[PDB]
């Protein structure tokens, strides 16, 4: 009171000093049960991967992709992400995904990377230097390699030109290094562009088969469809907390309401664009929002010359959350008053308080 | 399997009054016993709409479609720009069991129809992008509103039991939202599909214009009345 | 060759303004904690010029 009045002495009366407001307790999040997981099982756990020059393409759109399981998975020897860090990959996402699956040697694993050159990287598939996404390579010698020689897998070795980005070449045209044309029969100047792999179960490290899947993300102007799950926690009631219900963020106390939402509304408002009722995506019930209490505070004093004890009034605040205790606490139609005692008598009005009541000094 | 018919099924292009039909909930907010003023695309009151008793019709900003359906003759719709595989194409068909939505580059015949002894109106279908299956949409009045904004296809619908003979009744009934689709197309024309057996359908078409409306929400949040502000001075 | 000059490459969080940090520790790039062992998913944040 002395601070606000900018004086060392205060005369009898009531003065307004500051405000009071209830702070939020904790935070809650709410999202539906979530479903429609992306079918990544058929990609990495596929029966057989195609050839490197005939790599298989998968289109991923309109699903949820859990990157935590693959991030924590140690079954993949190589996991190189070039677009963004995988840890935040669950939140930020793109409109569509392309998965490129093939098989290479253990010594060709470093061919598949942005800004890389090599036989695989220039004759079988090309990765643009501006490629965004990730590459996941894992050994598959126990499955892809065969005891009799894995000649089923073939790789392109001869071509007049290199590969364009995001281009798959499965052509079997007889490459002609020299100037002598061939009538469909390999000759001195003609060779088959494709050479068969020779994988064995016991062939040494670097020549073993390795299955490689490259995930490339694209963000065309169409709305994004595929990325990580939206985790949600439990909800509380009758406590001033902050919430982000399906994108609607605000603070208040959440109670039960009997309003009847027609089956397609999400949230409701009364007037002046103020949300009042919401519907949780999981339980599908109508909850009511009320701003948790606030109000000004005031001090009643009988003057500095008389004494130095005061009484404190919180305006428009229920006598339930003052903190504290002090002295006997009395609840008035104007708020809650502490530091003074209620009497049965009735005298003249000294220091007006409100609702037909006021206080004076005797004790106050 | 699709060829043109012998005769020309030139349906009469008559004109009729719209009265007070074509009102839908603009959003998913709940309001109780309040008057709200909004500005959006709507079918103007007392306008003239076209009655067909099967040409190419432009899409424009939006489409209001009505059918005095008798024993489920109409089947679905086709949307596109050039109506060929050179561009995108949307197909929506409500067969006996479900509703199917496809976004592909079809090669339709000149006069598509479903036919009975599934889909054979398109000679080719390549580069399919979006597929959707859901519950079937359908002396009844079937009202639909089609909109396409910011790469989002919005379909609102309503079904009514009616007893009037020929034209639309003098009543009010809001249209509840039905389907939202996140697909980016720039549709300009659309068609209608009939289940024609080898051996005359009445419907109504109107367009949408931007303007302001006043809507009344009752206690339960159902729209019961509306006022068109851009009308006679009393309405303003 | 000048190699006495080194620059940071990895750090837990962005530096505060006018803050000089000199302590060097291994960075846990992957989920697996390095536990002070250099190897997979563990690289030294200091790189020479
Ligand atoms: C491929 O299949 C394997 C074998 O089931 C998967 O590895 C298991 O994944 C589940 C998923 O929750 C884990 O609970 C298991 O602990 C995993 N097993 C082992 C031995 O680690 C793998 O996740 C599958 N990969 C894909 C992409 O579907
Ligand atoms: C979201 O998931 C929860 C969890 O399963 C569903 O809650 C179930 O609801 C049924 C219907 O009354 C109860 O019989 C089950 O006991 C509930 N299970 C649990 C674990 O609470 C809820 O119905 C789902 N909601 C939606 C909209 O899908
Ligand atoms: C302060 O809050 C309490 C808690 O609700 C109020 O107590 C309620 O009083 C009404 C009227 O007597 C009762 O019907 C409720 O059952 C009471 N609630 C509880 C939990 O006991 C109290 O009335 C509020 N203060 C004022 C001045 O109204
Ligand atoms: C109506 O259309 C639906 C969807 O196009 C048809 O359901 C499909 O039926 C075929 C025939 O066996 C199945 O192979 C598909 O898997 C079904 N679709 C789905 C999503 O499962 C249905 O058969 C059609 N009914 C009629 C009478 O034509
Ligand atoms: C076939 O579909 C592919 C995508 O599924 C189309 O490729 C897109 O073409 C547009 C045209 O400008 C590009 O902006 C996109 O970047 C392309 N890739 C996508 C969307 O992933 C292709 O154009 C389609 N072909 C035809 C003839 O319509
Ligand atoms: C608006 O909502 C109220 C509350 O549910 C409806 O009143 C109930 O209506 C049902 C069926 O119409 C009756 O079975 C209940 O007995 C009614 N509750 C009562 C009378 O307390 C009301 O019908 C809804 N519609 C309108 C126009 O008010
Ligand atoms: C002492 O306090 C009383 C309290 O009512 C006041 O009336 C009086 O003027 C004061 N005398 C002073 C400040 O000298
Ligand atoms: C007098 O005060 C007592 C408190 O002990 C209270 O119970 C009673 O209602 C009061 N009576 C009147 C008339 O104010
Ligand atoms: C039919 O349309 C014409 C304009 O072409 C209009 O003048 C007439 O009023 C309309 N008839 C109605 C709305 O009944
Ligand atoms: C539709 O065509 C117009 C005309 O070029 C173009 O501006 C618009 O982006 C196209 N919309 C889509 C979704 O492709």
């Amino acid at each position: 009171t002395k601070c606000t009045l900018k004086s060392f002495t205060v005369e009898k009366g009531i003065y307004q000093t500051s405000n009071f407001r209830v702070q939020p307790t904790e935070s809650i999040v709410r999202f539906p049960n979530i479903t429609n997981l992306c079918p990544f099982g058929e990609v990495f756990n596929a029966t057989r991967f195609a050839s490197v020059y005939a790599w298989n393409r998968k289109r991923i759109s309109n699903c949820v992709a859990d990157y935590s399981v693959l991030y924590n998975s140690a079954s993949f020897s190589t996991f190189k992400c070039y677009g963004v860090s995988p840890t935040k990959l669950n939140d930020l996402c793109f409109t569509n995904v392309y998965a490129d699956s093939f098989v290479i040697r253990g010594d060709e694993v470093r061919q598949i990377a942005p800004g890389q050159t090599g036989k695989i990287a220039d004759y079988n598939y090309k990765l643009p230097d501006d490629f965004t996404g990730c590459v996941i390579a894992w050994n598959s010698n126990n499955l892809d390699s065969k005891v009799g020689g894995n000649y089923n897998y073939r790789y392109r070795l001869f071509r007049k030109s290199n590969l364009k980005p995001f281009e798959r070449d499965i052509s079997t045209e007889i490459y002609q290094a020299g100037s002598k044309p061939c009538n469909g029969v390999e000759g001195f100047n003609c060779y088959f562009p494709l050479q068969s792999y020779g994988f064995q179960p016991t062939n040494g490290v670097g020549y073993q088969p390795y299955r490689v899947v490259v995930l490339s993300f694209e963000l065309l102007h169409a709305p994004a469809t595929v990325c990580g799950p939206k985790k949600s926690t439990n909800l509380v009631k009758n406590k001033c907390v902050n919430f982000n219900f399906n994108g609607l963020t605000g603070t208040g106390v959440l109670t039960e309401s009997n309003k009847k939402f027609l089956p397609f509304q999400q949230f409701g408002r009364d007037i002046a664009d103020t949300t009042d009722a919401v519907r949780d995506p999981q339980t599908l019930e109508i909850l009511d929002i009320t701003p948790c209490s606030f109000g000004g505070v005031s001090v009643i004093t009988p003057g500095t010359n008389t004494s130095n004890q005061v009484a404190v009034l919180y305006q428009g605040v229920n006598c339930t959350e003052v903190p504290s205790t002090g002295s006997n606490v009395f609840q008035t139609r104007a708020g809650c008053l502490i530091g003074a005692e209620h009497v049965n008598n009735s005298y003249e009005c000294d220091i007006p308080i409100g609702a037909g009541i006021c206080a004076s000094y005797q004790s106050i | 399997q699709c060829v043109n018919l012998r005769t020309r099924t030139q349906l009469p292009p008559a004109y009729t009054n719209s009265f007070t039909r074509g009102v839908y909930y603009p959003d998913k907010v709940f309001r109780s016993s309040v008057l709200h003023s909004t500005q959006d695309l709507f079918l103007p009151f007392f306008s003239n709409v076209t009655w067909f008793h099967n040409p190419v019709l432009p899409f424009n900003d939006g489409v209001y479609f009505a059918s005095t359906e008798k024993s489920n003759i109409i089947r679905g719709w086709i949307f596109g720009t050039t109506l060929d595989s050179k561009t995108q194409s949307l197909l929506i068909v409500n067969n006996a069991t479900n509703v199917v939505i496809k976004v592909c580059e079809f090669q339709f015949c000149n006069d598509p129809f479903l036919d009975v002894y599934e889909s054979g109106v398109y000679s080719s279908a390549n580069n399919c992008t979006f597929e959707y299956v859901s519950q079937p949409f359908l002396k009844n009045l079937r009202e639909f509103v089609f909109k396409n904004i910011d790469g989002y296809f919005k379909i609102y619908s309503k079904h009514t039991p009616i007893n009037l003979v020929r034209d639309l009744p003098q009543g009010f009934s809001a249209l509840e939202p039905l389907v939202d689709l996140p697909i980016g197309i720039n549709i300009t024309r659309f068609q209608t599909l009939l289940a024609l057996h080898r051996s005359a359908a009445a419907y109504y078409v109107g367009y949408l214009q931007p303007r302001t409306f006043l809507l009344k929400y009752n206690e339960n949040g159902t729209i019961t009345d509306a006022v068109d502000c851009a009308l006679d001075p009393l309405s303003e």
